[PDB]
């Protein structure tokens, strides 16, 4: 009932308006031919008004997502979008939303022989999406298993703090790989929410209302 | 390996849990916090130089 | 809590003017704005205990599973090869240059506040 | 000025974390579906059955095994082999 | 009252003695924009505070 | 015998006289929600009028918002409780929002009542002390009866009539049925050249009438006409409709 | 003690000015910092699986083993690759030793 103070310039504010401006900036809005006076400012408002909030849904699925990625890095923890309803679920509500969007746009009636073919390659979509971030988070962490069990057959065959030249070249190796798992971690976050912009934009376009009359010069 | 879940809806409805949270969290405690402080800038930015001309034709004391 | 300007001018015109150049002190501080002093510690809040004990409820519940997992031994020795990034990581970023990059992200804090120049508010 | 304020509330979590964490405790004990390795039997079963026929040895893994596959608990040696 | 003005307006705004009132209405102008930067850069710096 | 006590107990527990006994607590929730289900019940509605009154001066703004709306709905004017509530709101003008003033003075409209330190401080909170576009999510049919009851009272505020004329667009008359987009276009239109103000949001609300004048007469499209050529040496220029494309 | 605040103060000297890279001298061996930090990381991993697998050595690996045996075992329990096999191996060597 009591909000909390927040301090000015604090630095998880500073990094979430970075975030949220980046992911608004990706749809922006469409300048009118008009210019933008207390004519046409009912005519932007609602222009607002029928955009979808992909700013906002954008960095609901960076923040999402780039935190489930990086508890895959943390020690004691697995990604959450290393399983397969997570991941993929969060890339078929993507494409659904993009769909609930595109099909709003008419009265909610879905739309010769080429429209079976742009749809599968658009039904393609919502699998792809999730699957993308799903085998991203599964196979770099396969991987560092794998070679952590090589790595770990030289040390448990010789000795403890011995024949050091064999494993200090493989625990090299798969620390680089941790390393890569931080970069794959970051993007996947990335690449999921800039297609989701991509997704979800291109239903992301009404008719602008504008003056119907006017007092020219 | 583990490849399918014990229950595909349920980690389908994890996710949204943690995206649905985050979307009210953000709709709601942080964008709030974000534009209280981004909109003191912008207002004073963007006015400055009609407040400051507004307030120079206003105040007698010249 | 009414104004401070409406309290400098009441406690400057109700002072004589053969005290109102000693009183501007008392004026002056009478009128600072409320910044409260660093009280003592009580450390540790009701919900940081709350955030260290179950994150360790949290590392100890993971450890156990992770230690009869059938690849135990791989699954312990990954916790080994993430905790050893998080080292690398305190020493490898620039936190000074992190914390101003961040600042430059926010249009608030990459600039100065801009209205109110001064000339146009004078009283004189 | 103001650094002393805010050294006052210490840490403090998200605005709505038990929203949060009572709704994943509710996907996952809300399953409606038994405990992932055990089954639903008849309470003529629970009642006539040891504790120690109960358990599965799938279920009680060795806590740091010397062997893979070790477990810690036999169950019941009446198998239907 | 002319001591008691001045008192309010260096209370409040104590960077203004630094603008001479003899130089104060020739840095003035018709529009705020107008207005000579000779003490408006300065003026903003010293309202910042000591530090 | 379980009929008989069941309206034994129909006819002295569950009356409308123990339904206000009830709503005495909470007034202006229990004021509001009623009289949105239906119940006028003019002569319960003063034991309201009276129960609040030792209330008034200290309401929230909702408060007073649910006050004047439901003594709307049930059509009741106390003109004591009333000018408790423009007190209310002439004392808390800067709290007060475009939705819950443009619902006020709608109020204050029907039921011929005003103050010019009422209609200084819904004129200063509109423009001054609400954001500039509220008047672009009200809904012009509010807007219209906020123009009407400044002209009627004969109150010029140039300011406000600025900020109500960006909420008449096409966008905000569109949302209205034609029936009643044409009782707004003339009520709007007849209270624009009361001041003779001529704002360039003016050009939306003549454009829709004339854009479908076979709706209006020749005596309103007269008095149309009338703020047309009113509106085009204002602006300096002539009128002219857009084909869309 | 305070709890909280000595050995925060602790870890942050123990952080920040404590620095085996000067204190330990080995600028001599070293080129920069940047790589002494990429060789305490892998010298952490090489470390710590070191201690991960002596502080419970006698097991038989989970992992694949190349065809490599610890030290005199090569036909125990501990190098047999059938793990049910070595199961049975084990329970007969844990009543002897
Ligand atoms: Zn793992």
């Amino acid at each position: 009932s009591s909000v909390r103070d927040v301090k000015t310039g604090s630095l998880p504010t500073n990094f979430l308006t970075g975030v949220y401006r980046f992911w608004r900036s990706q749809n922006p809005a469409e300048k009118p031919h008009d210019p933008v006076n207390d004519r046409l400012l009912p005519a932007v408002v609602d222009a607002s008004d029928k955009r979808a909030s992909i700013g906002t849904w954008a960095t609901t699925f960076f923040c999402t997502i780039i935190s489930c990625n990086l508890l895959g890095l943390m020690p004691f923890n697995e990604a959450p979008t290393s399983g397969l309803g997570f991941a993929t679920g969060l890339g078929v509500s993507v494409w659904a939303t993009a769909t609930i969007l595109g099909l709003s746009k008419t009265g909610f009636k879905f739309p010769f022989i080429f429209v079976p073919l742009e749809t599968i390659s658009y039904t393609f979509r919502a699998v792809s999406l999730g699957v993308r971030l799903w085998v991203n988070m599964l196979a770099g962490h396969t991987l560092l298993h794998i070679l952590t069990g090589m790595a770990l057959a030289l040390p448990f065959s010789l000795g403890f703090f011995s024949m050091v030249p064999a494993t200090f070249g493989v625990c090299c190796l798969l620390s680089a790989l941790v390393g890569l798992e931080y970069l794959v971690a970051v993007l996947q976050s990335g690449v999921f929410s800039i297609l989701s912009t991509v997704y979800v934009g291109e239903f992301n376009h009404d008719k602008f209302i504008g003056p119907a009359a006017k007092i020219v010069k | 390996m583990k490849l399918l879940p014990e229950s595909l809806q349920q980690e389908a409805a994890t996710a949204a849990v943690v995206a649905s949270w985050v979307l009210w969290h953000l709709d709601t405690q942080l964008l709030p916090t974000i534009m209280r402080e981004h909109k003191l800038h912008a207002c004073w930015a963007a006015a400055a130089k009609r407040y400051n001309e507004k307030l120079f034709k206003l105040n007698p004391s010249y | 809590e009414g104004n401070s300007v409406a309290g400098i001018i009441k406690s400057v015109n109700e002072t004589s003017g053969a005290n109102l150049l000693s009183s501007l002190k008392t004026i002056k501080a009478q009128a600072a704005p409320i910044y409260p002093a660093a009280a003592s510690s009580t450390g540790y809040s009701t919900q940081a205990k709350i955030a260290l004990f179950g994150a360790l409820s949290w590392i100890l519940y993971r450890a156990d599973g992770q230690s009869k997992a059938h690849e135990w031994i791989v699954d312990l020795n990954l916790n080994v090869l993430q905790a050893a990034w998080l080292i690398s990581f305190s020493s490898l970023i620039p936190f000074r240059a992190v914390y101003f990059a961040f600042r430059g992200m926010a249009p608030a804090t990459a600039s100065t506040l801009n209205g109110l120049k001064t000339f146009s508010s004078i009283s004189l | 000025s103001y650094s002393a304020y805010f050294a006052k509330a210490g840490f403090q979590f998200p605005a709505g974390l038990s929203a949060l964490v009572a709704g994943i405790v509710a996907l996952n004990v809300c399953t409606g579906r038994p405990t992932k390795g055990t089954k639903e039997i008849s309470n003529a079963e629970y009642n006539a059955t040891p504790i120690g026929y109960l358990q599965s040895p799938d279920q009680h893994p060795t806590a740091f095994p010397k062997v893979p596959g070790m477990k810690d608990v036999h169950g019941s040696p009446h198998h239907h082999h | 009252r002319l001591l008691k003005l001045w008192a309010k307006r260096l209370l409040v705004s104590p960077e203004l003695a630094i603008v001479p009132l003899n130089e104060f209405d020739a840095q003035l102008a018709s529009k705020f924009e107008g207005i000579s930067p000779k003490y408006q850069e300065l003026l903003s710096a010293v309202a910042q505070g000591n530090k | 015998p379980s009929q008989n006590l069941v309206s034994t107990f129909a006819n002295k527990v569950i009356v409308e006289e123990n339904l206000v006994n009830v709503a005495e607590i909470d007034v202006p929730f229990w004021s509001y929600w009623l009289s949105s289900a239906g119940f006028t019940s003019k002569d319960a509605f003063v034991k309201f009028a009276e129960a609040v009154k030792p209330k008034v001066a200290a309401l929230s703004t909702s408060d007073i918002t649910n006050l004047t709306v439901a003594f709307k709905r049930a059509n009741y004017y106390d003109k004591d409780l009333f000018t408790g509530i423009e007190a209310n709101v002439s004392a808390n003008f800067t709290k007060f929002e475009t939705e819950q003033l443009l619902q006020i003075v709608a109020t204050f409209d029907a039921f011929n009542h005003s103050s010019v330190a009422f209609l200084d401080d819904v004129a200063d909170s509109i423009t001054y002390c609400n954001h500039y576009l509220a008047p672009v999510r009200a809904g012009a049919d509010e807007l219209a009866t906020l123009l009407t009851y400044y002209a009627k009272n004969g109150h010029e505020r140039a300011d406000l009539l600025a900020t109500v004329a960006r909420g008449f667009s096409e966008v905000s008359l569109g949302k209205l049925s034609a029936a009643q987009r044409k009782d707004t276009v003339l009520s709007a239109l007849k209270a624009f050249q009361t001041f003779g103000f001529y704002p360039e949001s003016i050009e939306a609300v003549i454009g829709a009438a004339l854009v479908s004048p076979a709706e209006y007469s020749a005596e309103e499209l007269k008095e149309v006409e009338a703020v047309k050529v009113a509106a085009e040496n204002a602006l300096g220029g002539e009128f002219v409709l857009i084909q869309e494309g | 003690m305070a709890v909280t605040s000595f050995l925060g103060k602790a870890f942050e000297k123990y952080f920040y000015d404590f620095s085996a890279y000067e204190q330990f001298g080995l600028n001599r061996f070293l080129s920069s910092k940047g790589q002494y930090v990429a060789l305490r990381h892998v010298g952490f991993v090489m470390v710590g699986v070191n201690v991960l697998l002596a502080a419970n050595f006698p097991f038989n690996p989970p992992f694949p083993t190349i065809g490599m045996c610890p030290a005199g075992w090569e036909g125990t329990w501990v190098c047999q690759a059938d793990k049910a096999k070595a199961l049975e191996m084990y329970k007969e060597w844990k009543k002897s030793n």
